[PDB]
Parts: C-alpha cells; structure tokens; sequence
RNA sequence: UUUUGGCAUAGUUGC
C-alpha cells in the first residue's frame, strides 16, 4: 500500500539531451514525469511586447509573436523569480520579468539580418540561448525596428513558447513482452533501439504477469534549460503540486 | 497631420482645407504616419 | 503512446507528413445571433443589418 | 514568408538553421546530407527547412513606405 | 359585397404611405417607392 | 439628456 522504491540509470547527458531509464515504477507515474517535462516545467519567455516603431514587410503582431519563441536562458534565474500575477509589483520589477531591448535601423544597402544577438537584455543571466542565431527579420534599406520587451516566468501549460523541451521520447517494454500493443505482422516491425532481441525474433514472448517497467526516457532541452535542470525542475514541481493539493485536502477535511 | 508621399517618402504637413498633393513631387497618394499611442501586445 | 495514461495504443496508428489547407471559412465570420434588433423599414420584420 | 523560430510539431529550435542550410546547399550538399550536419533527425523538423518557401525575399523587392 | 358594379374601376384606392414609403437617402434625398411613381403617373393623367 | 435606416438587380461562394 506504499511507494514503489524507483531506480534510474543515466545512459546519455549532453548540452542538448539526457537519456536515461526509470525502473521500479508505475506507467501513470512515469508518464506523469513525461507530461510535467512539457507542460509544468516554468522558464522565462517573451511575453509583453512594446513596438514603439516598425517599418518591416512584417505587421507588429508577426513580430511579437516571433519574438515569445526566441528561447533565453533561465537555467537558475527562473528559481528566485515570481510569477508576474502574484508579484506585487507594479506590474514589472526585476523579481517577476527580465527586460528586454531591441533597435536596428537598417541604413545599408544589403539586407540586415535582425537575430536574436540585436536582442539586448538588462540581466546578463537571461540572454537569448544562440548568444548561428535566430533570425527575427530582414530589413531593407531605410526600414526600422524598435521595440521593448519583458520577459516572464511561465509553464507550457499556458502556451507552447514556455515548452522547454524540443520533444520527449519516451518508451516502455521495447519487444512488446506486454502486448500492450498487438502487431498484425511482427515480423515487419523494425528493433526498438532498446531491444534485447536476435534479429531471428521479432517479439518477446508473452508475458502473464508482465508490468510496465523500466521506461526509457530522452529529454531534449530546446535551450532554455539544460535537460538535468529541465527533470530536476519537473520532479520539483510535481511534488510541490501533490504536495499543495495535500495541503488543500487537509483543509477540506478539518 | 503629416502624410507621406507614396512615391518619395517625403513628410509634408497638410490641413483639412487643401487638396493633397506631394510638396516636391507632385504626387497624389498619401499615407498616414503611423500612430504614437503606445501599443502593446503579448507575444503569443 | 496514448497522451494522456501514457499506456500504448493496442493498433498500430498511420501517421506522416500531409499538405494541408487553411480554408477562407473561419467561425468568427459566420457566427451570429439576433435578439431584439433594427427591424425592416416596410415590413416591420428583422434584416439584414 | 520567414522561417518559422520553432518546429510546429516538437518546439525544436529552426529558425536559426535556414542561412545555415542555404550555405549548405551552395558547398553542394544534397538536402538529406544538409539537414543531416543541421543536425535535424525527427522528420517533423526535416520537414520544416526542406519545404519552406522564403518568401520574405521577394518582400524586400519593394520599397519601404 | 361584390356587385359586378363595382368591378369596374370608377374611384382607385390610394394605399398609405406605410405601403408605399419614401425612404430617405444621403441626408434628405427623398426616394420614392414604384407605387408612388405609377400614383404620380395616374393623378397627372386623370388631372389632364 | 441614450441612438437606429437605403433599397432591389446581378454575380460569387458555403452546406
Ligand atoms: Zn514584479
Ligand atoms: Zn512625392
Ligand atoms: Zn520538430
């Protein structure tokens, strides 16, 4: 009636992925991990957009939306930030946004790349990740882009631009032992890269008393956040969200 | 107001009384510059 | 996988790249609704504002 | 019309890639090697800069205002 | 009601204004219905 | 201090 006791094993970590596996663990636990790395790992991402003055073939709304996709590093900033609707400032402050500030005048005669390095922040911990870069715009001669920006702690939850991950592969019981999926023709189905089969099998026998264990995760980190930070912060904030919904229960049973 | 000229993107004052016409151009469309209303948008 | 137990989905799903269109039809050019409003001139009935 | 900061699908970052791959192209890279030293592996971002059209370019033809 | 007398147009109802309306245009235009123009057309001939 | 509006021809399009 009590905790499974799970158990990981790290089998890649670099600067853009962590792949590792998770035993000893419910199916709903793991995909809970997998879901929470999407969409309730907070980081910081444009989302207030000032254009005091555009002159690009691209409307305002273009650019603003442009902009909330551009990744920053927030990999230890995000922590001691606050949410910009529970920060008691007025409206802005440096403990609930970052600010952000672009001006290019192209006053050239060959087309100006506006990318992500022309993005200037007020906190050297918070840059665009590529400081090649992202391409915001191109400018023609005499065209001008000047804008201010703040950047906010927030979850892909709300939208997809605070989506720290650039896809989460995520696997359990790689040949089928389970036959929670049924192939029609097993033969014709290539190896998981995580098999354990001779190429003369083409699925684990059968098992009756099998369980989903062992998942194999692969977490890459679109930029924001390195892949560790990205699952430490997840299994954080999963806890801390059971642990509020404890302490709501508590209240509604007293 | 200012208007532009939509050929030589010339700023020129113009009233409401005076038929529009490019100051150094002669030509006859007209844009208008662009608000200085503060507008804000979020970046989704 | 299913999205949301994670569990796999028992058949094997077709799945790849399509070329899709966005037609003109958007809901929020042919959503209405009258109540109460600037009736016909002749007939005393609602129209077409 | 530019190329898209994110992929649609998996939210990989593509939009700093595009110059990248036209250079690519001009060294004589087939496109599948090209999106290759991108380092572009799920086909949902391979889809991305292979059938993008940068229209933009056309854009900056004409004058400004 | 209905003597064939009476089939024979003597006296012509003129409707009121309700079916026949003068919509008004572009501030003051007055714009009159059909009605009115073939009303106007038959007081001119019965006038002469 | 609380407004109101062209119409009736043709075309195109949706189920
Ligand atoms: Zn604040
Ligand atoms: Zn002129
Ligand atoms: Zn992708």
């Amino acid at each position: 009636p009590y905790a499974n006791q799970p158990t990981v094993r790290i089998t890649e970590l670099t600067d853009e992925n962590v792949k590792f596996i998770i035993e000893n663990t419910d199916l709903a636990v793991a995909n809970s991990i997998r879901r929470v790395f999407i969409a309730e790992v907070p980081i910081i991402a444009i989302d207030w957009v000032q254009i005091d003055a555009n002159s690009s073939v691209l409307h305002d709304e273009f650019i603003a939306h442009r902009l909330g996709l551009i990744p920053l590093t927030s990999d230890d900033i995000v922590d001691k930030l606050q949410y910009s609707r529970d920060c008691t400032c007025e409206e802005f402050c440096p403990e609930c946004s970052v600010e952000f500030t672009l001006d290019v005048r192209c006053n050239e005669d060959q087309t100006r790349h506006v990318t992500s390095r022309d993005l200037i922040s007020n906190s050297p911990r918070v840059i665009p990740v590529t400081s090649d870069d992202i391409l915001i715009v191109k400018l023609r001669k005499g065209q001008e882009l000047r804008l201010r920006a703040y950047a906010k702690k927030g979850f892909g939850k709300e939208h997809a631009k605070w989506n720290p991950t650039a896809g989460v592969a995520f696997e359990y019981d790689p040949d089928n032992a389970l036959r929670h999926t049924v192939y029609p023709k097993p033969e014709e189905w290539p190896k998981s890269e995580y098999s354990e089969l001779d190429e003369d099998e083409s699925q684990a026998p059968y098992d009756p008393n099998g369980k989903p264990e062992r998942f194999y995760y692969n977490v890459e980190s679109c930029g924001s956040l390195r892949p560790e930070t990205i699952v430490l912060s997840a299994l954080s904030g999963l806890k801390k969200k059971l642990s509020d919904l404890q302490t709501q229960l508590s209240h509604e049973i007293q | 107001m200012i208007y532009i000229c939509g050929e030589c993107h010339t700023e020129n004052e113009i009233k409401s009384r005076d038929p529009i016409r490019c100051r150094e151009c002669g030509y006859r469309i007209m844009y208008k510059k662009r608000t200085k209303r503060l507008v804000v948008f979020d970046a989704r | 996988y299913n999205g949301f137990t994670g569990r796999k989905i028992t058949s094997q799903i077709f799945i790849g790249p399509t070329y899709y269109q966005r037609l003109k039809h958007m809901v929020d050019d042919k959503i209405h609704s009258r109540a109460r409003g600037p009736i016909q001139i002749l007939n005393r009935q609602p129209m077409e504002g | 019309m530019i190329i898209p900061v994110r992929c649609f699908t998996c939210g990989k970052i593509v939009g700093n890639k595009w110059e990248a791959y036209l250079g690519l192209l001009q060294a004589e890279y087939t496109e599948g090697d090209a999106l290759d030293a991108l380092g572009l592996k799920r086909y949902c971002c391979r889809r991305m800069l292979l059938a993008h059209v940068d229209l933009i370019e056309k854009l900056l033809n004409y004058a400004p205002l | 009601y209905a003597r064939p007398e009476w089939m024979i147009v003597t006296v012509l109802p003129v409707p009121p204004l309700s079916v026949r309306p003068a919509v008004v245009m572009q501030g003051s235009a007055r714009n009159q219905d059909d009605l009115t123009h073939k009303l106007a057309d038959i007081v001119k001939i019965n006038n002469q």
